[PDB]
């Protein structure tokens, strides 16, 4: 409808059948219809998803925080849980996930091990 | 076994012999964690009181949380009582 | 003159609101594509130049 | 035409159908143009309504979620001299 | 946008990659380079 500057040419929807009605100059439909073969094909914001595995942590714990610091990250951000297989479902743009991925490999540690021997001597 | 044992007479099931019970958590390969509670009861014949069963229900109850690997034999805990 | 442009990282969302006051107070347009991120521009070739080359520029983390 | 036969029948293995459906309508939000993910606890199966990208990236996030999981044969040992 | 008097010259703000379009003398340009340099200072 903007395509023509303030009308003249017209155009016309059908959303259930995904057909254009166009009424104007040729160039137009031709230049525009390169436009629909290149503007049908997919592009961004489609397959920007990642799934984290996690060690020893749980997979809600981490959520919780993550999406508590993720607001500052923010055109969106999805981090939601699963605690069958404790893995952590990612959604954002790569920069945003190679941030995420900097928090999870520097909370994903084997914590360390005490051995206590008290002993008691009584005379 | 499993005995009974006196809440006051309002008494009460309970078991009393070798017991078992794991609780992994298992990374993709090495360094397993486990939390284990395991105990060795008894059963007391000999030094009896003026009382009930003096049952040994604890003779040894170690209940701990440790992280092993997948072949090493280790030591989780122990007692040496000299006198 | 009419062109259309992709964005690698560049936002048309953002830009939107950029080009539109790229020309003074319009002359030129600009079309955004949030789905697809692309950028129907129709007018003069060096605010196109320019603007390709702040894309490449902007589309830089 | 479209908006026809955009249908998808998951199997699982490994995990049940409503709590994987409950993480992925969740994160289903942004890969929002309408998008269903509903549950079978029967036959433990997931119902996929989406198109065919989405459809991918669903089936992406499944075969990444439905693993054979890990056995352990715990020998505790008590010496008592 | 107040730096020239009550318009002429104009100024064009980039929030997300902090880009900075001006469209005017080149000695406001300079001076304004100049107190960008300052500016960005802590």
């Amino acid at each position: 409808n903007n395509a023509m500057s303030r009308a003249g040419a017209q155009v016309i929807a059908d959303a259930r059948t995904n057909r254009l009605i166009i009424l104007g100059p040729p160039q137009a439909r031709a230049k525009l219809v390169q436009l629909a073969q290149s503007l049908d094909t997919p592009t961004a914001r489609s397959a920007n998803t990642r799934v984290i595995r996690l060690r020893h942590n749980d997979a809600k714990t981490l959520a919780e925080t993550l999406g508590q610091i993720s607001e500052g990250m923010k055109s969106n951000i999805l981090i939601r849980a699963d605690e069958s297989t404790n893995a952590l479902v990612l959604l954002a743009d790569p920069d945003t996930v190679n941030a995420l991925e900097d928090i999870v490999r520097q909370l994903d540690v084997p914590r360390a091990q005490v051995l206590v021997e008290a002993a008691i001597v009584e005379i | 076994q499993n005995v009974p044992f006196q809440t006051g007479t309002t008494v009460e099931r309970k078991d009393i012999g070798v017991s078992l019970k794991v609780t992994p958590h298992i990374n993709d390969g090495a360094a397993l964690r486990l939390e284990i509670e395991q105990e060795i009861s008894a059963l007391l014949p000999n030094a009896q009181q003026r009382n009930n069963t003096d049952l040994i229900t604890s003779k040894r109850s170690i209940k701990s949380t440790i992280l092993a690997e997948n072949g090493q034999v280790i030591v989780i805990g122990g007692l040496i009582q000299d006198d | 003159d009419y062109s259309v442009i992709n964005l690698r990282y560049g936002w048309v969302m953002d830009a939107a609101e950029v080009l539109n006051n790229a020309m003074s107070r319009a002359g030129a347009q600009v079309i955004a594509d949030a789905r697809t991120n692309r950028l129907i521009i129709l007018g003069p070739p060096q605010a196109r130049a320019k603007l390709v080359q702040l894309a490449q520029s902007l589309d830089t983390p």
